[PDB]
């Protein structure tokens, strides 16, 4: 497992993991508050 | 040499300019420097 | 391999496909592959230009993501 | 108002937009049955439609003939005018963010510099340590001022190489 | 495999397959539905059949057609 | 050591022919031979295309580029570590000892060379463009 | 053997390769580097070369006004400018078929014949010249002027008439000459034209060369002007009812300031026109006398750049120490013409489009659109020629040790400084720009143009309010009539800014809408970024962590071999070879904005364009797919119209460009081994082998296909162009 | 360079030594109107039966001479400025030599003309 979380720690694998993080983010951002053109 | 200019081009002067002027002038020009180019020193 | 798929693309919706009506047939481009094919300018207003139509002006609709493809891909 | 920027509330072209974008989505409703997803789908269509073709306007969004909302840009006009909420104050935001990014960036950075082979702390990163410095840079305009006032953000011009003249 | 089996899948529960049986030919295939969010629904279009997603040209439709699948459950 | 001289009745390789050997450079212009002295009869690859049966004893192989002969000369001396040497013959038959030129293979120091085109400075030690503008001379070399 | 082609470098002379050829004609206008170049002689031969050019351009002119006098409409065209189409030249192709003989037919001739879109029948309209006589002696007096500076080429060559160095580094005088004589002489002579001769024929009057001495410009006399009552020549201004080249509306003023533009011709003034020339040539006689010369009164230019140092030491040395190094350096001083031109030479075509200064050039949409596009395409080719030879100054012509502090030097201590910003710069208007577009595409596909982001150019809208455009709303300076500018112009030009300002058939200050706004932040990324490009290649010109000896390397070199990874494309040649790619582009850009706002304005929709140029798909198919639809079809399988040269030449304009990627993509190796085989077949080949090639055939050099695949590139993106910017115009 | 049962058929190698050019011992000049004919003759066909004015009545053979002819003349000034191009030093057959190529291009020249007339005469 050490070596393991070692493999999940490489620059491929944590930039997946942070990219989808944010993508999810602004996904769900928009899907309860959609069409965000002015911050009113 | 008629009318006001003494200069306006006769109307067979097309029929003559433009075929020297692309087929026989640059063939001598072509051919000239082709010699010049080869030749030795 | 541009030039077959542009081949089959144009000699088909010329020659082949289309409606079969009373007394004969109506092809996507009304069989104008034969004469329109022999000079290169043809190939780019009876095809190119002609056929682009769809996919420049798929905004809008269910093919609009083919339009912003098309761009995309340029 | 602004440059001839008529207010979306008062711009016709803005309410036959609406009228002619619901009537797409009406006619496209018709050729399905009252329940069918299809249907349930292209309502709420109308609903979002209609709802965001008022939180605009509602927000006073100046659109010109084409009726199409125009953004302020000018800090002046915005804030005189009620028009801060477009570009003016999304751009601090933005701002905010990113230089927390690049802070965080550089916390790390300098601190596996040193740190025993720090080129393998590039390609396999130390997620424990990336996560301890994420929240570091919430008050990065603080902490990045306090750098500048001290002299320690950026380098002395006698250890940075430089190409030959 | 997982590719062909995620083809059957899609075309198992997101798909107008079983709709296109009965009339393949007012009825174009679709097999991929898009999430209702940043108005791209607008991608699911009418493929008719009840339906409303995007136009596949796989031609796994017809394929299933000659296989005998005649349910979305095979 | 004395400059070898060319024996062109050398024994050549068992090659059938190609058409990528020598052109009319070697006859109007010059072309180079190259010389060796094989263990056994072994298939080697010849610089030019293909493969060739270099025979037992004095072998003799002729290029129309310098490169070629060093290229078959490290081939030798590295896959069957041999010590070939080749020359330039110029269409007036006058033959020219191009390697090693010496005995001594180029990369072994060996005093009697002199030192040629070595200059004594840093290379981050030359003028300026400007002080040799007009001048038709290098910076390096001036 | 040793050939005689390039009897300038000894080198290619002996070259065996046929590269000899190639860079013979590459090689010979680069003097500095001539076998036996002394700096007098280099001097001398580019005097002389001068010289040769000035030949060219007035036998160039003479052609055009002897060919639009001999085979042309100008009388016609003169009669009804709106209506007849100015006619270039007549078309012998002994190729041409019957239908081509036909077609070609047009503004009013008995042969095929080409209609011509350079403008220049409006402007000699404008300057007074009526008949076909007009431009015969024109032509026969601009062709003599054209022996006369070819004879001085000879004579300035031939010893005892070779100016010395000394007098080719004479800048003082130089400049006060050029300034007063050049400039300022040949500007009041121009207002001389125009009183006596101009501004009469455009009032219908025949003040020729037989009735000039003897016809008074202004009916008052040179009186006015004695007495200091200057302003009897600024009385009775034509009317709004005057017609060019008639009496009806036409006044009495020759020197004015009315401003505005003709209303019929729909451009400046005359009078207008007369008094600037005047004005500026009395400006540039004064700052002619500036300079010393052999009198003592005067100004020494070293002592001003050297008496120029800032005392906080900011800048060093200041500009001590640079007076030398532009004196001997002909790179330098050829950089900052190229600079100096290429500007003025986009101002010409920024100030032509809103000003119309030639009488119904405005009513030619066409002439207009290729006016602006050839200047504007000019231009940016001098700009690269500007940083192109500042690079060979910092490597050919710079002295580390003398110029040491100076401005000039403590700029590469910055270099990077410089480079980086400008990377900033470039990546925030990419990013940004882009996104903005892309964003709006895909509202536009999504159905949503509402949720587009249209940010409005409010900071232009102001310059344009200040200006005096009221649309905007904003009441600023002229726009404000209580204002003090306001009224103290409202006497002057003022009253007819506005007028013409406030009319929006014309193109004075255009409406500006959030389009515009993408598009102008989008011309600038291409003038940073191609600025960068340029710029980087100047300053690593002569130095780079990876190439620290760039200078001996000199600065055409291919590259410094696969070592240290790659130094492909690393000479500063290679900075400018990939400028003109951006600089195309950026250039592209700006002409293909002028050319929709324009045709948007001209067929009545102007929401065309301000809604379609919101997002990139409507610059697609509102403008590059809908405008092509006629040119495309002038040569179809049902016939063909005069649109057919303009069809070929489109086609042939994407032939040229394409060819140009081969030499861009492919490199020197694969062609070489082939012409490897290709020499092998010949020499083998029986009754084939009897002719052989006096150069060996070799492939072309690794820099040699980098200039090679540019040309054809360039060349297809104007001729490109050129066909769709002309065919679409003039097909509506 | 490899010896294929192609380059060397004694039969081919031997059709080659009768042509004309490589017929060492014929004098240039008559080494040039053979040449000159043969190449001369077959010239007019491509211009007579696909040329501009093919499908016009008797001027499509007249047109096909007359343009032939005019190839004729300019195949005649390549061959006498390649003499001068790779003859500077005058360099066995006196073909490849200076005078040997300014004989053979007189010999190709009059005795294409002549070829290109046989063709109008036959038809
Ligand atoms: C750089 C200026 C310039 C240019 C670009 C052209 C271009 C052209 N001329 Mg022209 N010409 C010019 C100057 C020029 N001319 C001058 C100064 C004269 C007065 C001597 C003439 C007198 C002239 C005549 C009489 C004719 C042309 C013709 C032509 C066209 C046939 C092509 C050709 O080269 O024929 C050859 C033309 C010449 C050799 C004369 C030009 C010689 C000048 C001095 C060189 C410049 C062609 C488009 C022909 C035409 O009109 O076709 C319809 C024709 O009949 N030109
Ligand atoms: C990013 C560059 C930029 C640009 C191109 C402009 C451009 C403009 N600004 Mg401005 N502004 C900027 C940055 C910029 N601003 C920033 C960073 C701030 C925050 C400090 C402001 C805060 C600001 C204010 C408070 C106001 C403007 C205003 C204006 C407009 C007229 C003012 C002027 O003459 O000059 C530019 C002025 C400034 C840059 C700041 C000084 C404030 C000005 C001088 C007071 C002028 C008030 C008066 C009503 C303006 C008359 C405009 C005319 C059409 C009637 C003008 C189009 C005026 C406006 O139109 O709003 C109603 C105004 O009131 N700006
Ligand atoms: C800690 C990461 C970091 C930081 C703080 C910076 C900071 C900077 N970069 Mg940079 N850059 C980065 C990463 C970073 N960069 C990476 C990974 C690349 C390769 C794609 C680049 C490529 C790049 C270029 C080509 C340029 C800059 C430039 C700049 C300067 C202009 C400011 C700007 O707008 O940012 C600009 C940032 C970018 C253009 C792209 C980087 C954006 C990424 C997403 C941020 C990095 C996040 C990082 C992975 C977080 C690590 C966290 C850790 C726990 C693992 C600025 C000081 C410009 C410059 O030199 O100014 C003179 C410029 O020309 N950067
Ligand atoms: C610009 C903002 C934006 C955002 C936030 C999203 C977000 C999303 N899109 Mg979308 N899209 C956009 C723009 C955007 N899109 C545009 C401009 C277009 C036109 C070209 C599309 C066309 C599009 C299509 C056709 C689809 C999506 C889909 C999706 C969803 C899943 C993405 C996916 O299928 O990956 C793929 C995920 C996997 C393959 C699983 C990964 C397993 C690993 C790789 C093995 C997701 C929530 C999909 C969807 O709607 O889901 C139903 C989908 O069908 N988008
Ligand atoms: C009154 C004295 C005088 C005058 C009139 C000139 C004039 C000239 N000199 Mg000169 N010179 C002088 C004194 C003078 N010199 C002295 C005393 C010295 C000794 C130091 C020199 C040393 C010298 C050198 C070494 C050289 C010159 C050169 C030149 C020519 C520049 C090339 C050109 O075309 O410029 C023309 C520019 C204008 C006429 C005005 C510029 C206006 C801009 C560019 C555009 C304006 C366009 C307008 C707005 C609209 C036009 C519309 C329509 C007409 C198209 C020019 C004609 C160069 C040369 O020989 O070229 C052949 C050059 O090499 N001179
Ligand atoms: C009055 C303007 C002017 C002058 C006097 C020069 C003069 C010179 N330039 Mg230059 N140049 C200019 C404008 C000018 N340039 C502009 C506007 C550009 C941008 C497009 C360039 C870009 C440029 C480059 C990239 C190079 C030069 C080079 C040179 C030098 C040798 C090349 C040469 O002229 O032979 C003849 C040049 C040609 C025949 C061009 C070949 C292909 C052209 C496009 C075909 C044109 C045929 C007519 C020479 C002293 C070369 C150099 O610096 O020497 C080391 C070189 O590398 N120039
Ligand atoms: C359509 C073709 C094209 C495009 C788009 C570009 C674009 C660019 N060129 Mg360029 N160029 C081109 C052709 C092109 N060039 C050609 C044919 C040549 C001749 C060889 C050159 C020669 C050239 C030179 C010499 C230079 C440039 C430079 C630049 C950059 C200028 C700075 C900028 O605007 O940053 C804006 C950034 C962007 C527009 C990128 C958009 C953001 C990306 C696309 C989003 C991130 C990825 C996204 C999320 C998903 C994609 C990846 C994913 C699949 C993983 C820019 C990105 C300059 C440079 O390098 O900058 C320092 C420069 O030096 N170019
Ligand atoms: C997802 C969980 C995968 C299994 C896991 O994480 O531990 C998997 C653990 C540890 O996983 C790795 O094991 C290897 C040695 O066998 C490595 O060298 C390391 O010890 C360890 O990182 O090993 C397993 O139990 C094999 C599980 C295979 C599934
Ligand atoms: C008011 C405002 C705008 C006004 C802009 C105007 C008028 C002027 C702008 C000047 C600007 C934007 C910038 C000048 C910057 C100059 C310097 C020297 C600053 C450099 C910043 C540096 C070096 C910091 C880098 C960072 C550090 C060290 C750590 C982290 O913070 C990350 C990072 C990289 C940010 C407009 C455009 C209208 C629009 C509306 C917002
Ligand atoms: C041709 C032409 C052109 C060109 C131009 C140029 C470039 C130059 C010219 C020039 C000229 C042709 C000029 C004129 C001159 C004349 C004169 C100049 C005369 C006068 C007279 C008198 C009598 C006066 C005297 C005096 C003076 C001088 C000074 C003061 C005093 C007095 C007044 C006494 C163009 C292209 C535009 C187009 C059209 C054609
Ligand atoms: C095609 C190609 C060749 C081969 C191209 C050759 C050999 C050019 C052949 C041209 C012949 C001679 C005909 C050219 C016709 C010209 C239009 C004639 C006039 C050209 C000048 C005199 C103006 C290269 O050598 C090369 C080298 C490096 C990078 C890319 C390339 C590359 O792409
Ligand atoms: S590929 Fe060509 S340009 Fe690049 S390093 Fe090698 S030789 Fe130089
Ligand atoms: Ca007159």
């Amino acid at each position: 497992m050490k070596n393991f979380t070692t493999y999940l720690s490489t620059a491929p694998v944590v930039a997946l993991a942070w990219f989808t993080v944010t993508a999810a983010l602004l996904i769900e951002i928009n899907r309860f508050f959609p069409d965000p053109l002015v911050f009113s | 040499a008629a009318g006001s200019y003494p200069f306006v081009p006769p109307s067979w002067a097309p029929s003559v300019f433009v075929p020297l002027t692309g087929l026989v002038l640059p063939a001598i020009a072509m051919a000239t420097l082709f010699v010049y180019i080869e030749k030795d020193n | 391999l541009s030039i077959a798929i542009f081949h089959f693309s144009w000699k088909m919706q010329s020659d082949v496909w289309g409606t079969v009506t009373a007394s004969g047939v109506s092809h996507i481009t009304g069989g104008n592959f034969a004469q329109s094919a022999n000079t290169i300018n043809g190939w780019l207003r009876d095809f190119l230009w002609a056929q682009s139509s769809q996919v420049i002006q798929s905004y809008g609709s269910a093919l609009s993501a083919y339009g912003l493809m098309f761009l995309g891909a340029h | 108002d602004i440059a001839g920027l008529t207010p979306c509330s008062e711009s016709a072209a803005y309410a036959k937009r609406l009228k002619n974008e619901v009537k797409g989505l009406n006619k496209r409703l018709k050729n399905y049955e009252a329940d069918s997803a299809p249907a349930i789908a292209l309502k709420a269509t109308i609903e979002r439609t209609q709802n965001r073709f008022a939180n605009y306007a509602k927000a006073g969004l100046l659109c010109g003939a084409d009726g199409l909302p125009h953004l302020i840009s000018d800090p002046g006009l915005a804030l005189k005018y009620g028009h801060a909420g477009e570009v003016f104050i999304p751009t601090f935001g933005f701002l905010y963010v990113a230089g927390w990014i690049g802070y965080v960036g550089r916390l790390y950075l300098n601190m596996v510099k040193g740190e025993a082979k720090p080129t393998e702390k590039e390609i396999i990163i130390d997620v424990p340590a990336a996560l301890r410095l994420t929240w570091q840079g919430a008050t990065w305009p603080v902490q990045v001022v306090a750098e500048l006032r001290a002299n320690t953000l950026t380098e002395k011009a006698e250890n940075i190489t430089i190409s030959p003249r | 495999f997982i590719w062909l089996s995620g083809m059957y899948f899609h075309g198992a529960r997101f798909s107008n397959y079983e709709a296109w049986l009965s009339d393949p030919v007012h009825i174009k295939p679709s097999a991929q539905v898009v999430w209702p969010v940043v108005g791209q629904e607008i991608l699911n279009g009418d493929v008719g059949g009840g339906f409303q997603g995007i136009q596949i040209t796989s031609g796994f439709f017809q394929l299933w057609r000659a296989s005998g699948i005649t349910s979305e459950l095979q | 050591w004395t400059e070898p001289t060319l024996n062109p009745d050398t024994p050549s390789p068992i090659f059938g022919g190609s058409t990528g050997g020598l052109l009319r450079k070697a006859q109007v212009e010059e072309f180079y031979v190259i010389t060796w002295e094989s263990n056994k009869e072994q298939i080697f690859e010849m610089p030019t295309g293909g493969a060739a049966i270099m025979r037992k004893g004095p072998n003799l192989l002729k290029f129309a580029r310098k490169e070629q002969c060093l290229a078959l000369t490290t081939q030798l001396r590295t896959k069957f570590k041999f010590t070939p040497c080749f020359y330039r013959v110029y269409p007036s038959g006058e033959v020219q000892y191009l390697h090693p030129k010496d005995g001594v293979y180029p990369e072994k120091v060996n005093a009697g060379r002199p030192g040629v085109n070595q200059n004594f400075r840093r290379i981050g030690e030359n003028v300026n463009p400007i002080k040799v503008k007009f001048t038709g001379n290098g910076t390096m070399d001036i | 053997a040793t050939k005689l082609f390039p009897k300038f470098s000894q080198g290619l002379a002996q070259d065996p390769t046929t590269r000899r050829i190639w860079f013979g004609l590459a090689v010979a206008h680069d003097f500095e580097s001539h076998d036996g170049m002394t700096e007098e002689n280099l001097y001398q031969k580019i005097f002389a070369s001068h010289f040769g050019q000035l030949a060219i351009i007035f036998l160039w002119t003479s052609g055009n006004l002897f060919h639009v006098a001999w085979q042309g409409n100008f009388e016609q065209w003169g009669a009804d400018p709106i209506h007849v189409r100015p006619i270039a030249h007549a078309i012998w192709d002994p190729h041409f078929g019957q239908p081509a003989v036909e077609a070609f037919t047009r503004g009013g001739a008995s042969g095929p014949v080409n209609i011509s879109t350079s403008g220049v029948y409006q402007w000699w309209y404008t300057i007074g010249m009526r008949t076909n006589q007009d431009l015969y002696v024109g032509s026969v007096f601009l062709a003599l002027v054209s022996a006369i500076f070819l004879f001085a080429s000879w004579l300035h060559l031939q010893p005892s008439f070779t100016p010395s160095l000394s007098w080719f580094k004479d800048a003082e005088s130089r400049l006060n000459h050029h300034l007063s004589g050049l400039f300022g002489v040949s500007s009041l002579a121009w207002t001389g034209h125009l009183v006596h001769v101009a501004i009469p024929e455009s009032r219908g009057k025949h003040v020729g060369w037989d009735n000039f001495l003897t016809q008074l410009p202004h009916p008052q006399g040179l009186t006015p002007f004695w007495t200091g009552n200057w302003a009897a020549y600024a009385q009775n201004p034509d009317s709004a009812s005057h017609v060019f080249g008639t009496s009806d509306g036409a006044g009495e003023a020759i020197l004015t300031f009315l401003g505005g533009f003709h209303p019929q011709t729909q451009s400046l003034w005359l009078t207008d026109m007369a008094h600037h020339h005047l004005a500026i040539a009395v400006i540039f006689i004064v700052a002619g006398h500036m300079y010393r010369t052999n009198f003592g009164i005067g100004h020494r230019m070293s002592a001003i750049l050297d008496a120029h140092v800032a005392p906080s030491g900011r800048l060093g040395a200041g500009h001590k120490g640079l007076f030398e190094t532009v004196n001997n350096s002909l790179h330098f001083q050829l950089g900052l013409a190229l600079a100096s031109v290429g500007t003025i030479c986009s101002l010409v075509a920024q100030h032509m489009y809103s000003l119309p200064p030639y009488a119904f050039l405005a009513n030619d949409f066409t002439t207009q659109a290729s006016l602006y596009t050839h200047h504007q395409y000019i231009a940016g080719f001098i700009m690269c020629g500007a940083f192109a030879h500042g690079a060979i100054f910092w490597i050919r012509d710079y002295d580390p040790e003398q110029n040491k502090g100076n401005v000039l030097a403590r700029m590469l201590d910055h270099k990077e400084a410089i480079i980086s910003h400008l990377s900033w710069v470039s990546l925030f208007l990419g990013f940004h720009t882009l996104g903005l577009y892309v964003h709006n595409d895909v509202m536009q596909a999504f159905g949503t143009p509402e949720k587009q982001i249209l940010i409005e150019p409010v900071f232009a809208q102001w310059i344009q309010a200040a200006h005096g455009k009221a649309f905007y709303g904003f009441d600023l300076l002229l726009s404000s009539s209580s204002s003090s500018a306001a009224s103290a112009s409202q006497t002057l030009w003022l009253p007819g800014w506005l007028d013409a300002i406030n009319n929006n058939q014309n193109s004075l200050f255009l409406t500006i809408g959030p389009g515009d706004f993408l598009v102008h932040h989008a011309i600038a990324l291409g003038l940073h970024t191609t600025t960068l490009i340029l710029v980087k290649g100047a300053l690593d010109a002569r130095g780079s962590k990876l190439m620290p000896d760039k200078k001996d390397f000199g600065y055409s070199f291919p590259c410094d071999g696969p070592g240290r990874g790659g130094t492909c494309d690393i000479s500063a040649y290679d900075a400018f070879y990939l400028a003109v790619f951006w600089m195309l582009n950026t250039i592209g850009w700006v002409t293909f904005y002028f050319h929709w706002k324009h045709l948007t304005l001209w067929q009545g929709n102007v929401s065309q364009f301000d809604e379609s140029s919101t997002y990139l798909m409507g610059w697609l198919r509102d403008y590059l797919w809908l405008n092509s639809s006629q040119l495309i079809n002038g040569y179809n399988p049902f016939g063909m119209n005069s649109l057919s040269v303009w069809a070929w030449i489109f086609l042939f304009g994407h032939l040229v460009y394409a060819t140009g990627f081969m030499f861009l993509i492919s490199w020197r190796g694969y062609w070489q081994e082939l012409i490897e085989t290709l020499v092998w077949a010949h020499e083998k080949t029986p009754l084939a082998n009897l002719v052989y090639w006096k150069d060996k055939p070799v492939a072309l050099s690794i820099v040699q296909a980098r200039l090679v695949g540019l040309t054809h590139f360039s060349v297809g993106y104007v001729f490109t162009y050129a066909a769709f910017l002309i065919a679409s115009t003039s097909g509506k | 360079m490899l010896e294929t049962p192609v380059t060397s058929t004694p039969e081919v190698a031997s059709y080659l030594s009768n042509l004309p050019a490589y017929r060492t011992g014929v004098a240039p000049l008559l080494r040039g109107v053979e040449i000159g004919r043969a190449h001369g003759f077959f010239l007019p066909g491509p211009f007579i039966k696909l040329g501009p004015l093919r499908n016009v009545e008797g001027a499509a053979e007249i047109a096909g001479c007359l343009s032939a002819a005019g190839l004729v003349i300019i195949l005649a000034a390549a061959l006498s400025i390649y003499g001068s191009a790779m003859f500077q030093g005058e360099p066995r057959d006196p073909l490849q030599s200076a005078e040997g190529w300014n004989e053979f291009t007189s010999g190709f020249t009059v005795g294409a003309l002549s070829g290109v007339a046989w063709a109008f005469a036959c038809t």
